[PDB]
C-alpha cells in the first residue's frame, strides 16, 4: 500500500462490475478480483448474453 | 447440456414436468457395494478411500503429552521401547526416511568397528555404484578395535611435557578432572612434526612379546577361550590390542566388549489385508550400512553405529511418496490409537443448481454413487435434468457425441387461427408464409408461420422469423442448429 492504489472510485466500479461484495476500505488487488475478471472473460467469450 | 450428460428421451416423445433428460456416467475403478463407504457428512466414517485393501496395523497406542520436552513420551510398543516417530505430517517426509531409529542408551558401541574388506562374504551383493555399503543378512564378523587415539594436538609450548608417564586422564581435557585420576599424557611427537597420541588410560604391558606371543599368530588371532598362557585371568576376557603406539612395546590389554543379543526379538506382525490388487504396505527387516568413512564421526564422541534403516520398494512407481496417511489413527468402534498406512483415493463431486432460462433444474439422483468395491466402473453420477413444460423433443442428431442442447416444443409455441378457408393446392403442411401475403382471392396472412394443420375454418401455424442474408456474408451456424436468445 505505497506503490498501488485503487481508490474508493476504483473498488467501487470494480465492485458493480464484477458483482462482488468486497468491504470498500480495501483498496489493494485480492485474489477474488482477478478469479471473477478471468471468469467474466471465459463467459463474455463463450457468449452468454449476459 | 453443457456438462456432457448423454440424453435419455429420443425425437418424439411427450414429457411432463419432472420427466427426466439426460444423465452422466462419472465412473471410476473398484466400484460396487458402499458398505459403509459414506462421504460427505453422511456416515460417521467420513474420509473415503479405496476400501478394498485396508492396510491396517494395531497395537500403536500413543500419547499426546507435552512434557519432557514437546512431544516425547514412552510408547508401550511390542518391544516395551520408546520408538522415534519421526514421521509426523507437514514434516515433509520422503521414502525411506530415517524413521526406523530406536533409543540407544547403553549398547551404543563407544569406540565401534571399522568397515574392513578382508573377510566380507557376499552371494549376490556388493558395493558397485550406489548400494549403502555392504549390506549383509549373516552379518560380518568385523574385529572390533578399542582405540581411544585422536589427533589432540596439545600446545607443548606453554604446558611442557616432563615424563607424562601416567597417561590415566588426560592433558587439558576441561580443567583438572580430565577422564580419571590425575594423569597427564606423554605428547607423543614425531621429528619436526606430531603424530597419533593415545589418550586411553592403558596398562602397563611392557614384559613380554606384545605382537609375537604364543597367542598372536598370523595377524592377531585372538581367542576368547584360551589364554596366552594356562593358567592365566579368564575373570571376563582376554582379548588384547595388537596396536602399542609409542613408549616401547606396549601391549595395551583391551577386553572386547560386544552387544548381548540374547536371542530374535519379537518380530513384529506385519502381513495385513493384502489381497487387493497386491497393495502391500508394510516395513522390511534390513538395516543397511550408514557408516564408513565420514558419514562416521572420528572423534571421541560417538553416536548410533548402523543406523537402523529399511528400503522401501513395494508398489514401485508409486512409491516415491510412500507417506500414506498420517491422520489421527483411531479404531472403528473403540479410539485406541494406531499407525495406518492405507493410500489415498480422493473422490470428486459438485453441486446442483435450482433452475434457469438457459438449462434445466439439476437435482441429485437417486443412483448407487455411495458405493465402490472391487469391479471397475463406480457410477457414481448424480447429474439429472428435468423438464419445466410440456411438449415434444427435438433436435436430436445423428453426430458422434456432438449432442450439446435439445428443443422442447410447448403448446404456447403454436398459433391457431380462424380466418377462411385456404381452398388453394400450394399449402401442404411444412409451408412458410412470411407476413402479408396473398394466399387466396381474399384475407391476407397476418402473421409468419410454418403451415402445421390447415382445415375448413381453422388454420394452425408454428411461431417463427424469418432473416435476410445477404450474398458474400459469413455464416456462423449450420442448417438445423439450436440458437439462444441473443446468438449472432
Amino acid at each position: 500500500p505505497k506503490r498501488y492504489d485503487l481508490g474508493r472510485v476504483g473498488r467501487y466500479k470494480l465492485n458493480k462490475k464484477l458483482g462482488l461484495n468486497v468491504a470498500d476500505t480495501v483498496r489493494t488487488l485480492t485474489s477474488e478480483d482477478i478469479l471473477a475478471a478471468i471468469d467474466y472473460l471465459i463467459n463474455l467469450e463463450l457468449d452468454l448474453g449476459g | 447440456l453443457l456438462p456432457g450428460a448423454e440424453p435419455t428421451v429420443k425425437n418424439g416423445d411427450r414429457v411432463e414436468v419432472g420427466d427426466v433428460l439426460a444423465e452422466t456416467k462419472l465412473t471410476t475403478e473398484r466400484g460396487g457395494t458402499v458398505r459403509m463407504g459414506e462421504d460427505n457428512g453422511s456416515s460417521t466414517h467420513r474420509e473415503v478411500e479405496i476400501i478394498t485393501a485396508s492396510v491396517v496395523l494395531d497395537t500403536a497406542t500413543v500419547k499426546a503429552e507435552a512434557s519432557q520436552g514437546r512431544e516425547h513420551y514412552v510408547i508401550e510398543t511390542k518391544g516395551g521401547q520408546r520408538f522415534n516417530l519421526l514421521a509426523a505430517p507437514g514434516t515433509k517426509v520422503t521414502t525411506g526416511h530415517v524413521v526406523a531409529e530406536l533409543i540407544d542408551s547403553r549398547y551404543r558401541t563407544q569406540t565401534g568397528g571399522l568397515l574392513k574388506y578382508s573377510g566380507v562374504e557376499i552371494s549376490k551383493k556388493g558395493r558397485a555404484k550406489a548400494k549403502q555399503g555392504y549390506e549383509v543378512t549373516k552379518g560380518g564378523t568385523l574385529l572390533w578395535i578399542p582405540e581411544e587415539t585422536h589427533e589432540v594436538n596439545k600446545d607443548i609450548s606453554l604446558l611442557n611435557v616432563e615424563d607424562g608417564q601416567l597417561v590415566e586422564a588426560g592433558t587439558e581435557v576441561v580443567k583438572d578432572i580430565f577422564c580419571q585420576t590425575t594423569g597427564i599424557v606423554s605428547v607423543t611427537q614425531n621429528n619436526d612434526i606430531l603424530r597419533e597420541i593415545v589418550i586411553k588410560p592403558g596398562d602397563v604391558h611392557v614384559l613380554d612379546d606384545p605382537d609375537t606371543a604364543a597367542k598372536y599368530d598370523e595377524g592377531r588371532l585372538v581367542n576368547a577361550g584360551e589364554e596366552v598362557f594356562p593358567g592365566l585371568t579368564a575373570e571376563q576376557l582376554v582379548w588384547a590390542e595388537a596396536v602399542d603406539g609409542t613408549d616401547g612395546p606396549l601391549l595395551l590389554l583391551r577386553p572386547v566388549q560386544e552387544l548381548v543379543i540374547p536371542d530374535e526379538p519379537p518380530v513384529p506382525s506385519q502381513d495385513s489385508s493384502q489381497e487387493s490388487s497386491s497393495r502391500s504396505i508394510r516395513l522390511r527387516a534390513v538395516q543397511r550400512l550408514q557408516f564408513q568413512d565420514g558419514e562416521r564421526i572420528k572423534s571421541v564422541e560417538g553416536v548410533d553405529l548402523l543406523r537402523t534403516q529399511l528400503v522401501l520398494e513395494s508398489e514401485e512407481g508409486s512409491s516415491q511418496l510412500s507417506a500414506d496417511i498420517e491422520l489421527l489413527p483411531d479404531s472403528k468402534d473403540p479410539e485406541t490409537l494406531r499407525l495406518q498406512l492405507v493410500i489415498i483415493e480422493p473422490v470428486v463431486i459438485r453441486r446442483d443448481v435450482a433452475s434457469d432460462t438457459t438449462h434445466g433444474s439439476t437435482h441429485t439422483e437417486l443412483r448407487v454413487k455411495d458405493g465402490q468395491k472391487v469391479k471397475p466402473g463406480a457410477v457414481i453420477a448424480c447429474t439429472q435434468i428435468q423438464c419445466k413444460e410440456a411438449g415434444v423433443v427435438r433436435g436430436i442428431q445423428e453426430g458422434s457425441e456432438a449432442v450439446r442442447r435439445l428443443l422442447v416444443e410447448r403448446e404456447r409455441d403454436c398459433v391457431t387461427l380462424d380466418l377462411d378457408v385456404t381452398a388453394a393446392t400450394q399449402l401442404q403442411p411444412g409451408s412458410l408464409i412470411v407476413a402479408g401475403t396473398q394466399l387466396v382471392d381474399g384475407i391476407i396472412a397476418p402473421e409468419s408461420g410454418e403451415v402445421r394443420a390447415i382445415a375448413p375454418g381453422q388454420l394452425q401455424l408454428r411461431i417463427a422469423r424469418p432473416y435476410r442474408v445477404s450474398q458474400g456474408a459469413v455464416l456462423h451456424v449450420e442448417d438445423k442448429g439450436l440458437v439462444q436468445r441473443g446468438d449472432n
